[PDB]
């Protein structure tokens, strides 16, 4: 089975508060006026869990080094938010580009954002899909959402 | 396709057999063959 352990972080833990602050402080007003991700200036942060998986970590650090050696010994590593309907799969199986939606404006890739409110727009699908499963509401205040705050190797990044 | 279908690592077609990989590290260029096509008699 999955070699993923979830480590529950305490609200009083500095690591919790750091990820919490990044989530809250990177909210912005969006051009679609909350159409995709809902209307809000703030989150209710219910849980922050460290995803521990040796297989997925060693896979990441291996590729990070390969990219590093290709880009003047610089990984160009960034902490970035990810939203998609497949967070439960990703924490167990890792990120899989074979499931990437080709219709995206930047092609068949996996999307990250430095704004939490941007990644929130993709939690229920492209353009917020049909919103939450229960109320079919993109701006649902009841249903619990999941984002990933990810270590991402950008290496030599191409501007579009 | 940009990548292998989900659960797959390659594509095989018959439009003769052709094999396609979407990652360069899934092949090693083991032998370099220098040659000419021979004019048939
Ligand atoms: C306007 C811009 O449009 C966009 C915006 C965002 C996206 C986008 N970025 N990443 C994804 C998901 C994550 C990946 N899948 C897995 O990593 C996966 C792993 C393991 C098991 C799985 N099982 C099923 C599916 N995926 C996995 C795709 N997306 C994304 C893709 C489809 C639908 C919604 C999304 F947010 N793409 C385009
Ligand atoms: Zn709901």
């Amino acid at each position: 089975g999955s070699g993923t352990i979830l480590i529950d972080l305490s609200p009083d833990d500095k690591e919790f508060q750091s990820v919490e602050e990044e989530m809250q402080s990177t909210v912005r007003e969006h051009r679609d006026g909350g159409h995709a991700g809902g209307i809000f200036n703030r989150y209710n942060i219910l849980k922050i869990q460290k995803v521990c998986n040796k297989k997925l970590w060693e896979r990441y650090t291996h590729r990070r080094k390969e990219v590093s050696e290709e880009n003047h010994n610089h990984a160009n590593e960034r902490m970035l938010f990810h939203g998609s309907p497949f967070v439960n799969a990703i924490i167990h199986k890792g990120f899989d580009e074979r499931h990437a939606y080709i219709g995206g404006m930047f092609g068949a890739g996996i999307y990250f954002a430095e704004n939490s409110s941007k990644s929130n727009q993709y939690v229920y699908g492209i353009g917020g899909g049909t919103g939450c499963p229960v109320h079919k509401d993109r701006s649902c205040y009841i249903c619990h959402r999941q984002l990933l705050f990810c270590r991402v190797t950008l290496g030599k990044s191409f501007l579009q | 396709m940009a990548h292998s279908p989900p659960g797959h690592h390659s594509v095989t077609g018959r439009p003769l057999a052709e094999y396609v990989i979407y990652r360069g590290e899934q092949a090693y260029p083991e032998y370099l063959i220098t040659y000419q096509i021979m004019r048939p008699e």
